[PDB]
């Protein structure tokens, strides 16, 4: 009905008129203020700039790094392996999410960058308690974060025995990782520099650098 | 004993795209409420205003090539123009090229009119049909 349609359009423009107005007035972003989004493609990215600045404003190097590589089924597998991660951090943990397809390869990847595999986080998907995945040999009801370490964590900053291997949350807009990972990272490192690569807009947090081409 | 908030700025200055953060180095929530890639920059706002002065309202196809090359949803323009003139029905002004000096007046005038009429919502005058 034209009258019905004509009617909706005016109602709709009003929202937009309102939202732009609210923004004018300072309406906040969902994003926390302390987060440091950067938009680039890593292949394109020169990590020197990131290192120079980080050393410059912290005189330090990343406590933690996180990854959800966009595995090809889509960055070349070679490209991710070849990212200059080793330069990025000197004494810290690394997290990386391995789909069951890449699980071994990922392992080889962190070891390549000089990490020692010490722990794996497991993430279950709860119906709200089960996940249906079309597993090649066994159906999958989780994916998992592989954690590697280099250097001294005997340091005060990282706290041992502060987190649980298993995580329990619902899946939102997958691929979107559980919130609680950032909490668990708080246990491990309390208020320390963190990084994240391949990052989407939703997952930005305070004190966290983030690089993705979707930011 | 680190101020994360300060740390955020200098990084955001040399690292983050111009749209993402303000000159001071604070992060501008405008960019982050809008989607993509769909951000409407101050500078191309000037371009809309400039475009109306040259080609006139409802000249979007002609206006579009000159100031936004692809460049914009035909709707985003008309919606934004409704904002420039301070009305919600832009039909009245169509095909008329309006100077920046005059867009300011029409907006100023239309709003005062809305307010006294008591039919202005969100700083835009609502128009009877
Ligand atoms: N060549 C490239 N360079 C940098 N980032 C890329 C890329 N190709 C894909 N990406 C990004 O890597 C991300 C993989 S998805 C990341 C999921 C995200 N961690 C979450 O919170 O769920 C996507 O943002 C994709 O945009």
């Amino acid at each position: 009905l034209l009258q019905d349609i004509e009617k909706r359009i005016l109602h709709y423009k009003q929202l937009f008129f309102k939202e732009q107005n609210e923004i004018a007035n300072g309406k906040r972003s969902m994003v926390p203020d302390n987060s440091i989004p950067i938009c680039s493609d890593v292949t394109k990215l020169n990590f020197q700039a990131l290192i120079d600045a980080q050393m410059r404003h912290a005189g330090k190097m990343f406590d933690v790094i996180m990854m959800d590589p966009p595995w090809q089924l889509s960055l070349s597998d070679e490209k991710i392996q070849n990212m200059p991660i080793q330069s990025l951090q000197q004494d810290g943990f690394i997290f990386v999410w391995a789909i069951n397809a890449k699980y071994r390869v990922t392992i080889k990847m962190i070891e390549n960058w000089g990490y020692k595999l010490v722990d794996e986080i497991t993430w279950v998907k709860k119906t709200v308690k089960i996940a249906k995945g079309h597993g090649f040999y066994l159906q999958h009801a989780k994916e998992s974060c592989l954690i590697g370490v280099k250097g001294d964590v005997d340091n005060g900053r990282f706290k041992k025995n502060i987190a649980s291997d298993v995580i329990f949350s619902e899946r939102r807009g997958q691929s979107q990782k559980p919130e609680e990972i950032y909490q668990y990272i708080n246990q491990l490192c309390p208020n320390g520099n963190y990084l994240e690569i391949f990052a989407r807009r939703n997952n930005l947090h305070d004190n966290w650098v983030s690089i993705g081409n979707e930011l | 004993p680190l101020d994360f908030t300060q740390y955020a700025k200098n990084m955001r200055k040399d690292l983050s795209n111009q749209d993402i953060c303000l000159e001071d180095g604070a992060l501008n929530h405008s960019y982050f409420l809008t989607k993509k890639g769909q951000y409407w920059t101050p500078l191309n706002q000037k371009a809309l205003q400039r475009g109306i002065e040259l080609f006139g309202v409802g000249n979007w196809k002609e206006i579009n090539y000159d100031e936004f090359s692809g460049k914009a949803n035909i709707v985003e323009l008309e919606l934004r123009t409704c904002m420039i003139l301070g009305i919600n029905d832009i039909t009245e002004y169509y095909g008329k090229k309006i100077s920046e000096e005059e867009q300011e007046e029409i907006k100023k005038s239309n709003i005062a009119k809305g307010k006294k009429e008591n039919k202005l919502k969100d700083n835009i005058y609502q128009k009877l049909q």
